[PDB]
RNA sequence: GUGGGAGAGGGUGGUGGAAUUCCCGGAGUAGCGGUGAAAUGCGCAGAUACCGGGAGGAACGCCGAUGGCGAAGGCAGCCACCUGGUCCACCCGUGACGCUGAGGCGCGAAAGCGUGGGGAGCAAACCGGAUUAGAUACCCGGGUAGUCCACGCCCUAAACGAUGCGCGCUAGGUCUCUGGGUCUCCUGGGGGCCGAAGCUAACGCGUUAAGCGCGCCGCCUGGGGAGUACGGCCGCAAGGC
């Protein structure tokens, strides 16, 4: 109800799913979506076409939330983190700017056994 | 493609204070370029590094920035 | 004795008086400290890469000085009580290395 | 640490004759000096081994230069050992 | 001796950012997580994702290497202090002062033990979910000791170059780290790869010897029994020699 014109568009993307939050300039979340809010339940959530829909989701949800002017952050690598800025690209709002943020750490923290 | 201190003046390498030059040595991220793009030496490389961490602690160089395009 | 770099690198919104005040207290604590100032460049407002204390800037003072080895790491310190000064680096001075000369 | 002064007041007090720079007397100051610096500096940081293992190295030494000394003239080495006040 | 050099060599105190977890607030809904696929688990007491703030522990990305240092174990953010080893140049000083080293003494990854702190992440045991003919395992969700610090013990190992230390001698080529040089190059000192002579059962080693010699220490004498038994010593114990 708010008609927030520009915005941030942030797309977590994991091995096991890939989801999306919209969001206002200084951050606070609009709507959001992801392979789990479409009818996906299982592993399907990791695959691409559900980060497509997602995106998808996502963004008509902006659009009746009066979206037009979207700048992108990208976190993570998985399957279809890719598809999901493609399926924002047709989404209908133009995409200012892509960024990758994804998180790295200068190691601080003992990873999980699965990750060494 | 050429490296850094190709095209690049007479510097003082163990000058911390002197983002000017020091940013050159960075990537597009704010990570330190490694030798095959600094055309540097060993030791050239090794003060380099040690200056920049140096100049990091004071602000004045990136930690780390975000990439763009992608 | 030997020759070191102070970086002092505080609050860059300071009043005249309070800028005057802190700088005063430096130059006390390097008096007490037994530090004698060969030289000194102020560089004053500058852009930090990354914020410090919520702040995207930063006020810089480099101080060449001479003084006793015991008493640097106290110096350090005592330059760090202050509120006001967020950064505080001494390091010992180094001839200058050089490349592509 | 110990610098140059220190050190030329040592040699020069301990010299054979102007000059010398090797005498074994020399030397054996020169040791003794680090190793009472050493070992003032292992009262505290007990924890510091390899400094040690060094000061094992520079005993050897010195004790290995006094035997030559008192092997060849005792009196020197009296003499030596009993301004520095050691073994 | 003097004059220069490189370095994650050691000890102490500071200190910086990235991330994880937790807590506070904003905004925001229906799931997140997770796997081969799943379930336990968490979620309407508002999670996941997003923004700001705070707390705390542990480890230091890029630089980083096929690199450097150390006697070995091992040592990586940055700063300062204390300190060890080592290399080169000058040819200045002492004048064989040398090499090895049974005992002894000290150091000695990790796990483990004691007392007292600390505890984010990980994680023996353990609690669960799966898989399976069964699962006491691999996979998944949790989770204690522990991993961290101080002090004192333990003294093991693929503690590996499976190659004891020192010195002299015997083609080179190539890459490299670090000094000096009259600086396509030469000369020292480290790190690799090819290969002369030679060695070797062979693979391979080959101026970083496993070659040609010399000195000194350790050690071996078929396999299983067995690093077990007895005895001794060390240890709080585990256990070690
Ligand atoms: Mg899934
Ligand atoms: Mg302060
Ligand atoms: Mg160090
Ligand atoms: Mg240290
Ligand atoms: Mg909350
Ligand atoms: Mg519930
Ligand atoms: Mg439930
Ligand atoms: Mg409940
Ligand atoms: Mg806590
Ligand atoms: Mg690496
Ligand atoms: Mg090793
Ligand atoms: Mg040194
Ligand atoms: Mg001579
Ligand atoms: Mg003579
Ligand atoms: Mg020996
Ligand atoms: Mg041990
Ligand atoms: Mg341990
Ligand atoms: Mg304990
Ligand atoms: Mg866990
Ligand atoms: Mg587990
Ligand atoms: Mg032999
Ligand atoms: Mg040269
Ligand atoms: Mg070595
Ligand atoms: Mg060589
Ligand atoms: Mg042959
Ligand atoms: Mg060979
Ligand atoms: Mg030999
Ligand atoms: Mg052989
Ligand atoms: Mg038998
Ligand atoms: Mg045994
Ligand atoms: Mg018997
Ligand atoms: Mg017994
Ligand atoms: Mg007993
Ligand atoms: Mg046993």
């Amino acid at each position: 109800k708010r008609q927030v014109a520009s915005g941030r568009a942030y797309i977590h993307a994991s091995y096991n799913n890939t989801i999306v939050t919209i969001t206002d300039p200084d951050g606070n979340p609009i709507t959001w979506s992801s392979g789990g809010v479409i009818g996906y339940k299982g592993s399907r959530k990791g695959t691409p076409y559900a980060a497509q829909l997602a995106a998808l989701d996502a963004a008509k949800k902006a659009m009746a939330y009066g979206m037009q002017s979207v700048d992108v952050i990208v976190r993570g690598t998985g399957a279809g983190r890719e598809q999901a800025i493609r399926a924002l690209q047709a989404s209908g709002l133009q995409v200012k700017s892509i960024v990758d943020d994804t998180p790295v750490p200068h190691n601080g923290c003992r990873p999980k056994k699965k990750f060494r | 493609k050429a490296k850094v201190k190709a095209t690049l003046g007479e510097f003082d390498l163990r000058d911390y204070r002197n983002v000017e030059v020091l940013k050159r040595f960075l990537s597009e991220t704010g990570k330190i370029l490694p030798r095959r793009r600094t055309g540097l030496s060993a030791k050239e490389q090794r003060i380099l590094a040690k200056t920049i961490k140096r100049a990091r602690i004071l602000g004045l160089l990136p930690f780390t920035e975000k990439l763009v395009r992608k | 004795m030997r020759r070191y770099e102070v970086n002092i690198v505080l609050n860059p919104n300071l009043d005249q008086s309070q800028l005057a005040l802190e700088k005063e207290i430096i130059q006390r604590a390097l008096e007490n400290y037994g530090a004698r100032v060969e030289k000194v460049e102020e560089l004053g407002l500058r852009r930090l890469a990354y914020p410090i204390a919520k702040d995207p800037q930063g006020y810089f003072l480099w101080y060449q000085v001479e003084m006793p080895e015991d008493r640097v790491n106290d110096l350090a310190r005592e330059l760090r009580i202050r509120d006001n000064v967020r950064r505080v680096m001494v390091v010992k001075s180094q001839e200058p290395f050089l490349a592509n000369a | 640490p110990i610098t140059k002064e220190e050190k030329q007041k040592v040699i020069q007090e301990f010299a054979r004759f102007p000059g010398d720079t090797g005498s074994t007397e020399v030397q054996v100051a020169l040791l003794t000096l680090r190793i009472n610096r050493l070992s003032e500096h292992l009262k505290v940081h007990k924890k510091d081994h390899h400094s040690h293992r060094g000061l094992l190295m520079m005993v050897g030494q010195r004790r290995r230069l006094l035997r030559y000394l008192q092997r060849e003239d005792p009196e020197r080495y009296r003499a030596l050992i009993e301004k520095l006040g050691i073994r």
